[PDB]
DNA sequence: GCTTGACAAAAGTGTTAAATTGTGCTATACT
């Protein structure tokens, strides 16, 4: 085992002094923020009062050497210093850790990639989106199997860089800004128009927990009254659909090739069988069953 | 009934309530009256029990008084704990932001005694927040609740595991404390390696006295055979070095250190719970610490009884933790006083340590009394603590059993990560005092649960239960309740048995519970204890499930939850088929207005209600008219007397929000068709005749709280105003002259509530900006627009308006001078989306509604209002919801017998009085005593007419339908009835969110979700994973750079649409440039390298 | 009915001094109001009382070419402080029409909207009796209206 | 910490705009008279974005500060003329 | 493994875990359980360099132990591990990290100066490039689209 | 684990493979589970009876008739190709992997089968007790 | 240019770290308590990190997009965009 | 189509007073 460390030294041409810091980098201060909430109330990250910490010993450190002090009182200045800069890097990895007000730990460099919460996690391998809306989900058995009920006021949001430029096309708006005030003070003008953007342009409808990738399935939108999603019965399988007020995310494609990949891959009439099993998913059930038997 | 103006809802009850429900908000009062010790709990405690009641306030004075030094030289004391008369009144401090409370004072005496001086003097400690009459506290102006926590009782309990090795029996057992360090074995402090004898020797105990007191134990003596320690020194040694290491010890601190740790009352706190339960069971005394070991020996042994050295006899057993006998339950009360004497012991920290600094005979109580920590450990308590928590009130139902909780969690409890489902899982001990049926459907199972009806908590901590004795075959009135210690004592005769004449046991044998517990059967002789009623494990949510015992626990437990998920109707219809809390669960939920005394009405207005008692006093009652509650909901009341009517102590002189003539109404009663219909009510989906739309049934108001701040800025002073930079008049039309919305206005997205204005520069504006300006001569202004509009998706009429200014006297933190708040509602009609549900689990949302006029319909052309899925009922075991459709028939159209001649078989059992009933009268049918089977068919049969003397529905339950659409029948007989179903608090029009382009997140660029900040969706780990199958990349790129992180890539593919141009190439991930910069920040050296050139460059 | 005004009143969600009904619970009391009128374009109503009492929908006073159906209906219960001053609007139409938003048409901040049910009809039913071989059909349909 | 937005974030639907108008400016001072249209860019510093003073225009085209403070309030009533100005009206923020 | 030697180890894996899943009454083809069979395989113990440039008890991959050993003019043992251990074996460092024990890898990643080829799909997702799977291959995205000279001719 | 596996090529060419039961003994009756386990591969060799006749070729897809097929032969098991046997250099090979469970045909060489596996392997989960 | 083929990992020397920062760090200081402003040495410095605004120096001496990339005399805050507040280290040199 | 001189606002510029900020110190004895 002591040869892998040992070994790993020699082909890189790292100097394992590395190990020890003479130098201690500093983070940009706009990932670790101070700002004033709304209010005038101030809040910023615990990485400052780490920082803060570190910076206060060492420049005390540097007052004891120049006056020249017992080594008793250096040397606990040195040992103080050693375990900031352990509490910035990684905080209770030895010891209780540094805590704030309350006596909650403050969160580390390394708090930050961790976890759930950090950046892999959190930020990099998912994330939340724009031209993304969600409602609850109703029937659909008058929708054919490609289709899926649209509420008007969510395909207007989500569609409304589309329509804003058409209705400039379109006279109905003289420049950019009167096309915007007009979508958002819903004048009756711009159904007429969502319904012509909206054609054959597919969107993904999303049901969470996503199991297997029909969880994500295209359909074609159409516009429909109230505030709820209208989901065609024969989908409920794949996304294990209940309408005890089960909610359903939509997701807008924009890229031709977003769009390509809507309606050949994705498409909900594309995906019948299950792609474990290949029995067929979309099937009849329940209420078909007995009104077929 | 036994209510002096409960309405008439008939019962099919077969038994008598022997006991009325006991107040349900009892063990929120009781709790804080211990704690403030008034007058109402003296006269308790000093009727009954112990002659020397010590308020839980004066209970934590008596731990200080007095304060010494290491001299004692001088001397701090405490005593005499007054309160005055409250600030403000509820109303009061609810609206200004304030909290309930009232002034606590205290007498401190402080004596020198070398100059053998007093110094008395009156001392505040601080506003001691107080609870309503409601079991609740105004906080800051919030309503908020404390619930009580489930813990551990101080106490040596033991336990057995068999060996994970050698398969050998080992104990193994703990002694937990009020405070410090525990024991278990000698394992100590979490010190391994520990022999249980090297302690026995260090109180200075000889080793013949081991010998002398082991006896029978043999690993007593192989213990210490094997023990190398030689003396009573060397092993406090051995002790001291396992307990402190890293510092030398003396023989001044090897020995006080054991008399320090545990026999002395300051480091080592005895429990009133700790020093009951061992006490009995066998601060701490040395001859506590033996008789733990001689348990012990005498447990691995197998013996079942212990005759201390010196001591009483008791059963030598393992203990459970689960058992109520050993868990409690501290109560409100108690959670105070707790973090009361934490800000005692912080202060008397300053108060030692002042006395050494002050110059003497220049200190005084004050100046050695420094009252910020105990202040703050209340008002840190309140906030930020997990049992004070924001009362839960969208109808009565859910503000009553939010007291009445009890969790698990909390400081001083397991955490919700760590607990076993041991715990989670129902005990036999808690029948009657904590309901089984109700807890959360989340990962908080069986950790939260809800103290059962006749369930009442003891001084001590342990829920009691009230019960029946019996002797010699016949139950007395005598009715004592016990706790689980003395009720696995006796056998439990199960609440129904058949009763005989002036009463005695009829049936051969009874029923009876064991202290298993285990059931058994055995004769009347040998019973001591009965049932007070049924229902004594259930809580008053489950106790209002018509048909309760016909329904699996899984969907009763949901039936349950979703009763406090309703909302409050505008119109508030009852219960048609009820049972029998509504009654009382309202009343004493506090949301109903009720007279105090007996006499008449001098008048009824919207707005109060006088009545001029019979004693001469006069007593009125201000109504809550359109109050927002906690989360939105409407709590309006309404009167329901009349100006000449004549009352009665306790009766209902208003309804309240969910309410009507006294009872819950968390519904309306529906006609139901249980029908499949055209594949629109499916999977658990709802179709509504659109009656229930034009005519406001299902319809709720709601409110909306919007508030906004004038501070002082660095720049300037915030100005509240109509003026704004840059606005068309049309904006500013519905705005007054300061510039707040006016009352009674119509308000939609987007639009203005009060316009605010804060100071700006320098501004340095775009040349192509400055050009307009000369152009259209508009002064460019001093100052931004910050002001408040209406959220995206919201609407309603304006209803009120508060406004705080600081130029009127007012009130404000530092630096805010003038606050406006406003209040907006709206009606909100039953709507596609909306979720629906029953009292037996049954839920669903709204997936159509229909003209009135095509839908299945009766022959008297009466349509139904709801079609329910055939589907979804039978495989779920709530088929109590079908009975309730026939009942909810039966009590709508009414019936007759059944007679004469006689009277039918099935009736006799027996219906009494029930034999007729007019059409609407309401039903009640007690959950474990309800209607029966046979007593259904014979109703379901009864009684004509629609008008014409024709029947609607078979002695089946069902009837024939026709297609409102076709006009045909439907080929087959279908069930119709009435059903109970709730308005839930899932509503279509909050739930709706869509994004396009919004606010963007500070360190990260992604959108910043959440509807508040008009937020997108998340694409998550698994949504990528499903991507990836499908093998698309380019959807999956996009979705993760210009929709969410790509900072110039978003603007551009904006740009690109707004133009109709092709979507451009993605860019870099903001993220992932954060990415490496924080692991730069870590000394890794990151380095994004080409094929070549080396070293590319993030900027 | 379309709209209704009330004097003191500026929304739905207030009371009235005196009286015993809140003004949304009044609303929905006057939704049972079965009128009708000769139209067309439309016309106010006008209601007011003082004094103790019952109001009712006889206490309405209908302009000339109206007329009020069920005047026994009860609106509100007031006392010797309570006073009713109202006016309604009385449109001619089909079917149900909800409460037109007075940001949409012109009204002013003082007009109450209220949802308006025009069904003459109040309850409908039908059955057939065959006319054996030869059997024809002959229908009878029950038509229930609101006076 | 999450919670907080961005407000130096740039608007897309803004900067685009923003584009637009700089593109109906450019359209307009079309219609000037070359000299007019200069002077009002190097006024308000719409080529460099520097603005300049009415005696430094005025060296530019050899005149006194006096003579560019005429030629600018003329060339502004011709943009207040309402056939130049109607289109950039709902710019106004 | 040690005894019937490595595919028979995965025909046992295989039948094992599908037995699971059929008691619950579920079907899976056998395929997608070899896929992650298949992973459990991959690799090799090096019992004796000789010459390597590999180290004793170090997990290598098959095919990266055949082609290095081969050395022109280092023995090794078929290794079975679990999931888990095996994609922490995996090349891509980033790929590693964000799975789990984030700071064990970094710390063997910055020790062992690891360089990430990029290749692995996750890894693209993270730094925003096209996953090299369905569409985002090369042959597919390198696509070039030409109307026929006999459609442009018809207009 | 396995998110990296995805169809590189069409053929890897390999004649290595898995031997599937495909029922025995009788009658004197196919195995319970050919479903999940002979259908949807592809044959490595060709299956012969008895002297025999070659009754299915190799590379064959062995749908529904080719069990029935086969089965009146006689021929009580069969070797298949898998992606434990192939032997591609990167990824794995359409042939060795078989037909895709959806499009019900030869899986296409973008498919990323580690995936499709792991979810194909967990989403029963929740119905595993 | 988002097509990077290698990614690599490395020990950061003290010359690494040293090359990585714009400045040391030398006080333990982050806004002044009345102007909210930066304050200069410390955390969130204008010198080292950046400019909070825009072709604005602390001072604003030179406050035009007219020079980027040149230092303010006075303040030493370079103009260019605030966007570098977020890309740019520091560093402390320890005693 | 443009320029001159009188002129006042606006903008810098240097000079001074006020405020803000930093540091040293306090001697019964106290560990
Ligand atoms: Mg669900
Ligand atoms: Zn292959
Ligand atoms: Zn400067």
């Amino acid at each position: 085992k002591r040869l892998k460390v040992v070994a790993a030294f020699q082909q890189s041409g790292n100097s394992p002094m590395g190990m020890v810091l003479d130098a201690v980098p500093v983070i940009p201060p706009e990932l670790r923020p101070m700002v004033q909430l709304d209010g005038g109330r101030f809040a910023t990250s615990d990485l400052n009062d780490l920082y803060r910490r570190v910076i206060n010993r060492n420049n005390r450190l540097k007052r004891l050497i120049d006056l020249g002090a017992p080594e008793i009182i250096v040397n606990n200045e040195k040992r103080m210093l050693q375990e900031s800069v352990d509490a910035l890097f990684d905080n209770g990895r030895r010891g209780r850790p540094v805590t704030g007000p309350g006596n909650r730990p403050l969160k580390s460099l390394s708090d930050l990639l961790k976890g759930k919460q950090g950046r892999f996690r959190q930020n990099l391998l998912g994330k939340r989106v724009d031209y993304s809306g969600r409602s609850v989900i109703v029937v659909g058995p008058q929708l054919k199997l490609h289709q899926c009920g649209l509420p008007k006021l969510m395909a207007l949001e989500l569609f409304k860089p589309f329509v804003m430029k058409r209705l400039v096309d379109l006279n109905h708006a003289q420049n950019i800004k009167s096309a915007k005030r007009m979508v958002e003070r819903q004048r009756p003008q711009v159904w007429d128009v969502l319904e012509e953007v909206i054609a054959e342009h597919p969107v993904l409808l999303n049901r969470a927990p996503t199991l297997h990738r029909l969880g994500i399935q295209a359909f074609e939108p159409q516009l429909v009254e109230g505030k709820a999603i209208q989901l065609h019965p024969l989908v409920c399988e794949a996304f294990n659909a209940d309408f005890d007020g089960d909610q359903m995310a939509v997701h807008l494609p924009l890229s031709a090739e977003a769009q390509a990949e809507a309606r050949i891959l994705m498409l909900s009439s594309n995906n019948i069988l299950s792609p474990a099993s290949g029995k067929p998913l979309a099937m009849p059930r329940l209420d078909m069953v007995t009104g077929l038997y | 009934n036994s209510v002096p103006g409960a309405p008439n809802r008939v019962s099919f009850a077969k038994l008598r309530e022997p006991l009325e429900v006991p107040g349900l908000l009892d063990v929120q009062t009781d709790s804080f009256e211990w704690l403030v010790g008034s007058d109402r709990w003296r006269q308790a405690a000093i009727d009954r029990g112990e002659e020397n009641p010590v308020g839980g306030l004066e209970e934590v004075l008596a731990e200080l008084s007095p304060i010494e030094d290491f001299s004692g030289s001088m001397s701090l004391s405490f005593s005499d704990p007054r309160f005055d008369e409250v600030k403000a009144s509820v109303d009061e401090c609810k609206d200004k932001d304030m909290t309930y409370a009232a002034p606590l004072f205290v007498t401190a005496e402080f004596i020198n005694n070398n100059t053998g001086e007093i110094k008395s003097q009156t001392v505040f400690m601080g506003d001691f927040p107080m609870m309503t009459e409601k079991g609740t506290f105004i906080i800051n102006g919030t309503e908020r609740v404390v619930v009580s926590q489930l813990v551990r009782s101080p106490g040596v309990y033991f336990d057995e595991t068999i060996d994970k090795s050698t398969e050998k029996t080992l104990h193994s057992v703990k002694v937990i404390p009020g405070r410090g360090a525990w024991l278990e074995f000698v394992r100590i402090d979490r010190k391994r390696r520990q022999p249980v004898t090297v302690l026995l020797k260090a109180l200075g105990w000889t080793n013949e006295q081991i010998v002398e007191r082991f006896g029978f134990s043999e690993i007593m003596m192989g213990t210490l055979e094997k023990d190398t320690t030689s003396g009573t020194d060397e092993a406090l040694l051995d002790i001291y070095r396992k307990l402190r290491p890293g510092e030398p010890p003396t023989k001044e601190s090897a020995q006080t250190l054991l008399e320090n740790l545990f026999f002395k009352e300051k480091r080592y706190d005895l429990a009133r719970v700790g020093r009951y339960k061992v006490n009995k069971k066998l601060t701490l005394t040395e001859e506590d610490v033996v008789a733990t070991i001689e348990y012990l020996v005498r447990l691995h042994e197998g013996q079942t009884s212990m005759t201390v050295p010196g001591g009483v006899e008791v059963p030598v057993e393992v203990d459970d933790i689960d058992h109520f006998g050993n868990r409690r339950l501290r109560t409100v009360g108690e959670l105070i006083q707790n973090q009361i004497r934490v800000g005692l012991s912080r202060m008397e920290r300053v108060v030692r340590e002042r006395m050494t600094t002050q110059d003497v005979e220049a200190i005084t109580p004050q100046t050695l009394i420094n009252i910020r920590p105990v202040v703050a450990a209340i008002k840190e308590f309140f906030g930020t603590s997990q049992l004070s928590q924001f009362m839960d009130q969208n109808n009565p139902l859910s503000g009553l059993t939010h007291k009445r909780r009890l969790s698990a969690l909390g400081p001083g409890g397991l955490s919700r990560e760590r607990a076993g489902l041991e715990v989670r899982d129902v005990h036999p001990s808690h029948y009657g005092r904590m309901c089984p049926i109700e807890t959360p459907e989340g990962p908080n199972i069986g950790l939260i649960g809800s103290l059962s009806v006749y369930a009442r908590v003891n001084p001590f901590g342990f829920i009691e239960t009230p019960y029946r004795k019996v002797e010699n075959g016949v139950v007395t009135d005598q009715i004592d309740y016990l706790t689980a210690d003395e009720e696995d004592r006796h056998v439990v005769a199960q609440a129904n048995s058949p009763t005989d004449e002036n009463g005695r046991f009829t049936e051969d044998r009874v029923m009876v519970r064991k202290k298993g517990g285990e059931v058994e059967f055995v004769s009347a002789d040998q019973v001591d204890y009965m049932d007070v009623s049924p229902r004594q494990m259930v809580s008053v949510a489950t106790a209002m499930i018509p048909f309760l015992e016909h329904d699996d626990a899984n969907r009763a437990l949901m039936g349950a939850n979703m009763q406090r998920q309703a909302v409050p109707l505008v119109r508030s219809e009852a219960p048609l088929v009820g049972t029998g809390m509504e009654l009382r669960a309202a009343i004493d939920a506090g949301d109903v207005v009720v007279a105090d005394k007996t006499g008449v009405i001098e008048e009824v207005s919207a707005d109060y209600i006088t009545v001029m008692a019979d004693d001469g006093t006069r007593q009125s009652y201000r109504l809550r008219k359109f109050a927002r509650s906690n989360h939105g909901t409407c709590a309006n009341q309404r009167p329901i007397v009349d100006a000449g009517q004549r009352v009665e102590a306790g009766q209902v002189i208003a309804d309240g929000p969910c309410t009507q003539n006294g009872e819950m109404a968390l519904g309306k009663n529906l006609l139901v068709a249980i029908m499949p219909w055209e594949g629109h009510n499916y999977e658990d989906a709802i179709i509504l005749s659109n009656r229930l739309v034009e005519e406001d049934v299902l319809t709720s108001i709601h409110i909306e709280e919007h508030e906004i701040d004038a501070r002082d800025t660095k720049l300037g002073a915030e100005e509240i105003t109509r003026d704004i930079p840059n606005v068309s008049d049309e904006v500013l039309a519905d705005l007054d002259e300061r510039g707040i919305v006016r009352i009674g206005a119509e308000v939609r997205d987007g639009d203005i509530l009060v316009g605010k204005v804060t100071p700006k520069g320098e501004t340095e504006l775009t040349p192509e900006e400055r050009l307009l300006r000369a152009i259209f001569g508009e002064k460019a202004r001093e100052v931004r627009d910050t002001s408040l509009k209406v959220p995206h998706g919201e609407s309603g009429k304006v209803i009120g308006i508060r406004v705080f200014s600081r130029e009127d006297d007012d009130e404000l933190p530092a630096g805010v001078n003038e606050l406006v708040r406003v209040y907006v509602a709206q009606k909100r009609k039953i709507s596609d989306g909306d979720k629906l549900a029953g009292r037996h689990g049954n839920k669903g949302v709204i997936g159509k509604i229909l003209p009135v006029e095509d839908m299945p319909f009766l022959p008297d052309g009466t349509p139904v209002d709801i079609i329910l899925n055939t589907h979804g009922v039978p495989r779920r075991m709530n088929i109590g919801q079908i009975l309730e459709t026939h009942l909810g028939w039966v009590a709508k159209a009414g019936w007759n017998i059944d007679v004469a001649a006689g009277v039918p078989d099935w009736a006799s059992k027996l219906p009494e009085e029930l034999y007729s009933a007019p059409a609407d009268s309401t039903v009640a049918t007690p959950v474990f005593d309800g209607a029966q089977e046979g007593e259904l068919a014979g109703l379901l049969g009864s009684t004509l007419p629609n008008r014409d003397g024709e029947v609607m529905v078979d002695a089946d339950g069902k009837s024939t339908l026709f297609d409102g659409r076709s006009g045909e029948p439907f080929p087959y007989p279908v069930t119709v009835g009435y059903m109970y179903i709730l308005k839930l608090h899932h509503l279509v029009d909050d739930k709706i969110h869509a994004r396009s382009t919004g606010p963007y997140s500070m360190i990260t660029q992604q959108p910043l979700g959440g509807k508040a900040q008009f937020g997108g969706q998340r694409f998550g780990e698994m949504e990528c994973w499903a991507m990836q199958a499908y093998g698309a990349a380019y959807t999956l790129q996009e979705l993760l750079t210009i929709k969410s992180d790509d900072t110039v890539g978003r603007v551009k593919v904006y740009e690109a649409i707004v133009k109709g141009e092709n979507i451009p190439e993605p860019g870099i991930p903001e993220s992932f440039k954060v990415l490496l910069k924080e692991l730069q920040s870590l000394c890794l050296n990151v380095e994004v390298l080409s094929s070549d050139g080396a070293a590319i460059e993030m900027r | 009915v379309t709209s209704i005004r009330i004097d003191g009143v500026l929304h739905e969600f207030t009371t009235v001094p005196g009286v015993k009904e809140d003004v949304t619970d009044i609303i929905l009391n006057l939704k049972g109001l079965v009128v009708s009128s000769d139209d067309d374009e439309p016309v106010t109503m006008y209601l007011r009382k003082q004094g103790p009492g019952v109001v009712t929908a006889g206490d309405i006073v209908p302009p000339a070419g109206v007329t009020v159906h069920n005047p026994d209906m009860h609106i509100a219960t007031l006392n010797d402080k309570g006073k009713l001053e109202v006016e309604l609007v009385v449109e001619r139409g089909r079917g149900y029409v909800p409460a037109v938003q007075n940001k949409a048409s012109g009204a002013e901040i003082g007009r109450i909207p209220v949802d308006s049910i025009y069904s003459p009809v109040l309850k409908v039913t039908y059955k057939v009796e065959a006319t054996q071989r030869t059997d024809f059909d002959k229908l009878i349909i029950d038509v229930e209206t609101k006076n | 910490g999450d919670f907080i937005e961005d407000s130096e974030a740039v608007v897309a639907v803004d900067a685009v705009s923003f584009t637009l108008l700089q593109d109906q400016l450019q359209s307009v001072l079309e219609t000037l008279s070359e000299r007019e249209a200069g002077v009002v860019r190097l006024r308000f510093g719409l080529t460099d974005g520097q603005p300049r003073t009415l005696d430094e225009i005025g060296q530019v085209y050899g005149v006194t500060r006096e003579r560019i403070r005429q030629i600018e309030s003329k060339t502004m009533s011709k943009l207040r003329h309402p056939s130049r100005s109607q289109v950039l009206r709902d710019y106004l923020d | 493994l040690r005894v019937q030697g490595p595919r028979e180890v995965q025909i046992h894996l295989v039948k094992e875990v599908q037995e699971v899943y059929r008691a619950q009454g579920v079907s899976i083809h056998d395929k997608h359980i070899e896929v992650i069979v298949r992973q459990m395989l991959r690799r090799v113990t090096i019992i004796d360099s000789g010459s390597t440039e590999f180290l004793p008890g170090s997990l290598t991959e098959r095919a990266e132990f055949e082609a290095e050993n081969r050395r022109v003019v280092a023995a090794g043992r078929p290794v079975l591990m679990g999931i888990t251990k095996a994609s922490l074996a995996t090349d891509s460092w980033l790929s590693a990290a964000s799975f789990q024990e984030t700071t064990r890898v970094l710390t063997d990643a910055a020790i062992n100066c690891r360089s990430d080829k990029l290749n692995g799909l996750k890894e693209n997702v993270i730094i925003g490039k096209l996953i090299p799977a369905g569409t985002g291959i090369s042959r597919y995205r390198n696509i070039q689209v030409q109307p026929t000279e006999e459609a442009r001719a018809a207009a | 684990v396995s998110q990296d596996v995805i169809v590189r090529e069409h053929d890897c060419e390999t004649e290595r493979g898995i031997n599937v039961t495909l029922a025995e003994r009788g009658p004197d009756i196919r195995d319970a589970h050919v479903e999940t386990s002979a259908f949807a591969r592809t044959l490595a060799t060709d299956a012969v009876d008895a002297n025999g006749n070659v009754i299915i070729e190799r590379g064959h897809d062995l749908g529904d008739p080719a069990i029935d097929a086969l089965l009146a032969a006689g021929i009580t098991t069969v070797k298949v190709r898998s992606v434990l046997t192939c032997t591609s250099a990167t990824g794995v090979c359409a042939m060795c992997y078989g037909r895709s469970m959806a499009t019900g045909k030869l899986v296409d060489i973008g498919e990323a089968v580690g995936i499709v596996a792991a979810q194909s392997i967990g989403e029963p989960g929740t119905q595993l007790t | 240019v988002n097509f990077f083929d290698e990614l690599r990992i490395g020990l950061a020397t003290a010359d690494d770290i040293r090359n990585w920062s714009y400045g040391e760090v030398k006080k333990p200081e982050t806004i002044n308590y009345r102007t909210l402003k930066p304050e200069k040495d410390g955390l969130f410095c204008e010198k080292i990190f950046g400019p909070t605004r825009d072709w604005e120096c602390y001072c604003g001496k030179y406050k035009r997009v007219r020079f980027k990339g040149i230092i303010c005399e006075r303040c030493g805050v370079e103009v260019t965009r605030a966007k570098v507040r977020r890309e740019r280290m520091g560093h402390i040199e320890l005693a």
